[PDB]
């Protein structure tokens, strides 16, 4: 999480 | 803890014992050696030992010690321990047993009182050059040890010092060495002209070999100890090879005609006495070593050595003069003879000479009547000696499968194309004599005089070397008579096998001669159908030839091709696209691949892009209709990917779409297009099933068959997106069409894939992927962060061992990811640029090259980027944050032991950190009116101190002085490093050292 | 049965335990584990003149696990130098490695030996490599992942040490 | 012209038996 | 996409 | 360690 969550399309 | 008798049993055990137990015994040794108050067991080891095993192991320990705490030490222990080990060489030398059987502990101890003359010579023992000297007329084996003792020594100051001593240490000895070695040369010379001893004159010349490396000329040319060496010690037989190592160095030491004639004289004299005394020039050199009598093996590498080298600097010498033709043509004619051994390093020795040889007769042909009867059997030495040009690996893969791929750059490809080069030089200086040579050597394969499979492979690959060499017409005539020959030699061969060998030749030779291919059609069409017609053949090695020859073929010729030529009706890619299922049908798949990626090279030459476009579409038409069935069934059959032969035939489908697309690249497109979404689906699909599967069963699914076929469509998948990507002419395209569905499939997967079914190749496809079109794919490349950092640094923070390949190919993406598209860090959350750096000192910590380059290169480029944005808020944070971060951790790979592969970058970045301060570039203060610059000394200083308490302030300060005096000259701050690095391992370091450049 | 102990040196990671693991095992190891000290291997080959026994004392080549080091090297009746050809210091420090052996065992038969050429990155190049002639040491290019000159090591110095150029492995 | 080389390399057969 | 591969 | 400073 320290990158932050991912958002795939 | 181990008394001495033990200690022996220890010893004796390791050495001459076995299993379990030898495991155990080194252990016991490795502690007891290591241990810092160990020393004190060595003179009682030395004294009352009964074991040269355990007194070689006892010096081991006193090398320690001297090496690295000597000035620590008492001037009574000095005294004592120098005392000792003279004492102790002195009894070995006049015990004559000892002598001749322990070797090993005498040249031990020599090193050890070596050691003892780096720390105490000559300031603290001026006189022990004149004592070594007076103590050898003592007796002859004492006099033959210090022959041994001045070699090391020399070694050690000149030889080794570099890395091993601070550069003001290693000048001081060798300035020291160059005062006294008048009275050493003294006693060699005396010794060479006076001794009877074998084995004192060949210790004598040893050590005169590496004399030889640093002493000045006058001691070689203005004495007259060359003509003492080339004359007395050619005639003896122990004496030969080491007088040779020795001439060649004072081969390898001007406006002086007293040098020439000399330079000339010792080769003369060299040369005479090996003629008279040890073989004649025209004696069997091949056979000679073939039976290896003795050392004459090492003589005749030696010989060689000698004349290559004398020759290379010489030759132009022994020219200017007529009187010295015979002595010219009889040094070539040894090296003619020589160059027929069968020993490849031999001949390599060789070879580098003839180059230089008719490299200098072509651009000087007025010297060639003198050197053509040598040229003339040169022709013949290469020719039959010609190595092949091409190699081939059969490896296994991860999946279980078996690949073919060609050898890149080895020893024997690159020894191909130096014969090749001397091959052509000699065939344009005489193209008649080279013509005769290689048609009656084809004659007497006829004959089945010379036949055999490897004579006429090497005749073939000669032939086929020099090609573009005899002007167009000649080469015509040469060409079609060795086809001629070799096909009517096809016909008298009995035999399958022996027609197979020759037929491959045939195939060889006409695909190194592509301006003859091209120059006439119907035989070039001729060629390629029979190539078709071997693609049917059974018989081992010959299929492969044909596919390897199709594709060479191609690659050069590939025009005729895509044009319609006279009497066609087609371009002959129309022809060859349509008969593909026949021309393939009896190849193994990776031939098939081969072949579809033949074709792809000529489609590529198509100019109209929708006629390129057809002909792709022509020739993928056998696939896509096998993909299009099986798109189809897909919708039919949720249990469609669990049939291993529909796995195996997608796995072919996938592979043979790589193929044309590697040969084929940015025209590739509207294929891929074709299949991309659906192939994109495919990929999710056989992942998920080996992540469930790998959850569910553990590692050793993934060693299982069922796993493996699945694994290579995906691996096949990735291979063929990275393939184009990196390829591809339209970045539009990549970016609006491809990256955003490609990130969104494989992203997901690996991260939500267990550990053990995360595939390495998504990162190295990530890499591709970022430096191709990163700059443009801002938000793509956080999305890759988001994705991929965390999941796989936990993988690879527990130790330095596992997944190694994760490893690798994680810094590789880090790599690219802070090239092309640093924007991604600036908008991150802190937490995770502190993982960042993290990461990259972790990369820092490797025993591992493949990993720490990365590493290193990050870190420079990351203070690049930095630096570059100026006085910002972010840059300033960071140097807050992390400034002193990376010069610690950069000073720590740099004291630590087995970081040296790195020390170039190491050095440059704490060159560029340096420069951040001492060029006034970081606006702000780095503590929490002084100055950075004092600041970062007071840090260093205490840094420096803190973990080297063994050393000075002022050696500290002097260190820190020069450093901050340097970070702009490389080659100087490196020295400086490296004089920082020898003087943490020892105590007492001279702290003026650091003044070496200034002075 | 003549058992001949071959010492095995060269930095470390160049593939001189995973070399000779395959040797013994057939199996390839794709991680790096530094060898600590030197591990002793029994290592038989079948010849057409019967069987050769290599007690192959595979050495650390990281400084920190030198171990004995140059103790090692004691009634070594061959030897084979190992370096990387991605790696150019690995080359560098042939002259080292060649150093503290030759001072110990003054004349056996030694193998220098490339490995990794089927790397596509090659770093060393074979125009590069000559070190072995004025040291009259044999040359191999070699690698132990694609088996490309897998047994000449061994072959060359059985040939040397039986005295028998016709010896080939069965 | 190479008609008459041509039509001799289309004749190539390893599997004829005429040695 | 026209397929629907699927992962049993 | 992973997060720790060398020195
Ligand atoms: N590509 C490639 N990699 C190889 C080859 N041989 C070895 N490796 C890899 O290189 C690394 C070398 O491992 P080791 O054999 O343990 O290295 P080492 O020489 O024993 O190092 P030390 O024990 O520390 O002296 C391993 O990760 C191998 O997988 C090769 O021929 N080609
Ligand atoms: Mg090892």
């Amino acid at each position: 999480s320290a990158f932050g969550a991912p958002a795939f399309g | 803890d181990l008394d001495i008798a033990l200690l022996d049993q220890v010893v004796s055990t390791f050495y001459q014992g076995s299993g379990v137990q030898q495991k155990q015994a080194q252990e016991i040794l490795t502690k007891f050696q290591d241990n810092p108050d160990a020393w004190q067991k060595a003179d009682q080891i030395l004294q009352f030992s009964t074991n040269p095993q355990s007194k070689f192991i006892a010096l081991s320990i006193l090398d320690k010690l001297i090496t690295r705490k000597w000035k620590l030490l008492p001037n009574d222990h000095r005294i004592g321990i120098r005392n000792f080990v003279v004492g102790m060489i002195i009894s070995m030398c006049q015990d004559d047993e000892v002598f001749k059987t322990q070797k090993n502990l005498i040249n031990k101890s020599d090193l050890t009182l070596v050691q003892i003359l780096k720390q105490e010579w000559p300031q603290n023992w001026p006189e022990f050059i004149p004592e070594l000297i007076g103590s050898s007329s003592s007796s002859v084996n004492v006099c033959e040890n210090n022959m041994i003792v001045l070699k090391l020594l020399s070694e050690e100051v000149f030889d080794f010092s570099a890395e091993q001593m601070t550069q003001a240490k290693a000048l001081h000895l060798k300035n020291s060495m160059s005062k006294e070695f008048e009275q050493i040369f003294k006693l060699c010379f005396q010794v060479l002209e006076q001794g009877s001893s074998s084995s004192l004159i060949v210790a004598t010349l040893e050590s005169l070999l590496r004399y030889l490396h640093w002493i000045p000329y006058r001691y070689i040319y203005e004495t007259n100890i060359l003509e003492l060496l080339s004359t007395k010690f050619m005639t003896s037989p122990d004496t030969r090879a080491i007088t040779l190592k020795c001439l060649t160095e004072v081969s390898n030491l001007q406006d002086n005609d007293l040098i020439k004639r000399q330079t000339v004289l010792f080769f003369q004299n060299t040369l005479q006495q090996i003629a008279t005394s040890v073989m004649p020039v025209t004696a069997d050199l091949k056979a000679t070593y073939a039976n290896a009598n003795g050392n004459d093996q090492s003589f005749l590498q030696d010989l060689a050595m000698f004349l290559t080298t004398y020759l290379a600097r010489n030759r132009a010498l022994l020219e200017s003069d007529e009187s010295l033709r015979e002595l010219l043509l009889n040094a070539h004619q040894y090296l003619i003879q020589l160059s027929k051994i069968e020993e490849r390093e031999l001949f390599k020795t060789t070879l580098d000479y003839w180059h230089n040889l008719v490299a200098d007769l072509f651009y000087e042909p007025l010297k060639k009547h003198i050197y053509e009867e040598i040229c003339s059997q040169l022709r013949l030495v290469i020719i039959e000696n010609m190595v092949r040009p091409e190699e081939v690996l059969v490896v296994e893969n991860d999946e279980g499968e078996i690949v073919r791929e060609f050898v890149k750059e080895s020893d024997t490809i690159q020894l191909y194309k130096s014969e090749r080069e001397v091959l052509v030089y000699l065939t344009h200086l005489n193209v008649i004599d080279t013509e005769e040579i290689m048609i009656s050597k084809l004659a007497r394969q006829i004959d089945g005089s010379e036949w055999s499979w490897h004579n006429i492979n090497t005749l073939s690959w000669a032939i086929g070397s020099i090609s573009g060499t005899m002007s167009e017409d000649t080469e015509k005539r040469f060409v079609v008579t060795v086809i001629k020959d070799l096909l009517d030699l096809t016909v008298k061969k009995r035999g399958k096998d022996n027609k197979a060998v020759v037929a491959s030749d045939i195939m060889y030779v006409v695909g190194q001669y592509p301006r003859f291919l091209k120059a006439h059609w119907n035989f070039l069409r001729t060629v390629i159908l029979k190539l078709f017609e071997f693609m049917h053949e059974t018989h081992e090695g010959v299929q492969d030839m044909a596919c390897d020859t199709f594709i060479k073929i191609v690659q050069k010729c590939k025009y005729h091709f895509v044009i319609q030529q006279p009497r066609e009706s087609e371009p002959f890619i129309q022809t060859i696209i349509r008969d593909i299922q026949k021309t393939t049908a009896d190849l193994q798949p990776q031939q098939v691949h081969t072949f579809y990626k033949a074709c792809g090279i000529i489609i590529s030459e198509e100019r109209s892009v929708a006629e390129r476009n057809r002909l792709l579409s022509d020739l993928m038409q056998l696939p896509n209709m096998a993909w299009d069935t099986i798109v189809e069934q897909s919708t039919a059959n949720p249990t469609l990917l669990l049939d291993s032969e529909t796995v195996k035939i997608i796995a072919n489908i996938i592979k043979t779409n790589v193929a044309v697309c590697t040969s084929m690249g940015a025209d590739f497109y509207p294929q891929l297009g074709h299949i991309y979404y659906n192939m994109l689906q495919l990929y999710r699909a056989v992942s998920s099933m080996i992540s469930a599967q790998v959850a569910a069963e553990g590692l050793i699914a993934t060693k299982t068959p069922k796993v493996r076929g699945l694994r290579t469509i995906k691996k096949e998948i990735l291979k063929l997106v990275e393939t184009y990507i990196s390829k591809a002419r339209n970045l539009d395209d990549v970016v609006k069409v491809l990256v955003e569905p490609l990130l969104n499939a494989v992203l997901e997967d690996y991260m939500n894939n267990v550990p053990d079914a995360r595939d390495a190749e998504v990162l190295n496809c990530m890499t591709t992927v970022v430096e191709k079109v990163g700059h443009m794919i801002p938000q793509g490349v956080i999305l890759i962060l988001q994705s991929v950092f965390e999941c796989t640094l936990d993988m690879i923070n527990k130790d330095f061992t596992e997944y190694p390949e994760h490893r690798v190919e994680f810094y590789k993406l880090l790599k690219v990811i802070n090239e092309k598209s640093f924007a991604a860090f600036l908008e991150l959350p802190p937490a995770a640029f502190k993982l960042f750096v993290d990461a990259i000192c972790w990369a820092f910590k490797h025993n591992n090259r493949d990993v720490e380059v990365n590493g290193l290169q990050i870190a420079l480029d990351l203070v690049k980027n930095i630096e570059r944005m100026g006085n910002v808020p972010f840059a300033n944070e960071f140097h807050k944050n992390y400034f002193f971060i990376f010069v610690s951790e950069t000073f720590f790979v740099l004291t630590d032991s087995d970081h040296k592969s790195g020390f170039s970058k190491q050095a440059l970045l704490l060159m560029k950190l340096i420069s951040l301060v001492y060029d006034n570039k970081i606006s702000v203060p780095l503590y929490q009116g002084t100055s950075n610059q004092v600041y970062l000394s007071q840090y260093l200083a205490n840094m420096l101190s803190n973990a080297f308490p063994h050393l000075t302030s002022e050696q500290i300060a002097s260190f820190l002085s020069a450093l901050t005096k340097q970070y702009k000259d490389l080659v100087v701050f490196k020295g400086t490093l490296r004089d920082f690095l020898v003087q943490i391992k020892e105590v007492g370091g001279d702290p003026t050292d650091y003044l070496f450049a200034e002075d | 049965v003549p058992t001949f102990k071959l010492v095995l040196v060269g930095d470390g990671g160049t593939g001189k335990t995973t070399f000779v693991k395959r040797h013994l095992t057939g199996e390839f190891e794709k991680k790096y584990i530094a060898t600590i000290g030197v591990e002793v291997h029994p290592l038989s080959f079948y010849t057409n003149f019967g069987e050769i026994k290599f007690d192959v004392w595979d050495t650390a080549g990281l400084e920190k696990f030198g171990g004995l080091r140059d103790g090692y090297y004691i009634n070594a009746q061959c030897a084979i130098i190992m370096f990387d050809v991605t790696s150019r210091i690995t080359y560098k420090n042939v002259p080292n490695w060649h150093r503290d052996l030759v001072r110990v065992c003054e004349n056996i038969p030694i193998v220098l030996c490339g490995n990794k050429v089927d790397v596509k990155e090659r770093k060393v190049k074979a125009k590069t490599i000559t070190f072995h002639r004025k040291k009259n040491l044999q040359y191999y290019d070699i690698s132990a992942k694609s088996n490309y000159n897998f047994e000449k090591p061994f072959l060359w110095l059985a040939r040397k040490l039986a005295g028998n150029p016709q010896l080939e492995f069965v | 012209n190479l008609n008459e080389l041509a039509l001799k390399l289309a004749g190539l057969d390893i599997n004829k038996t005429e040695g």
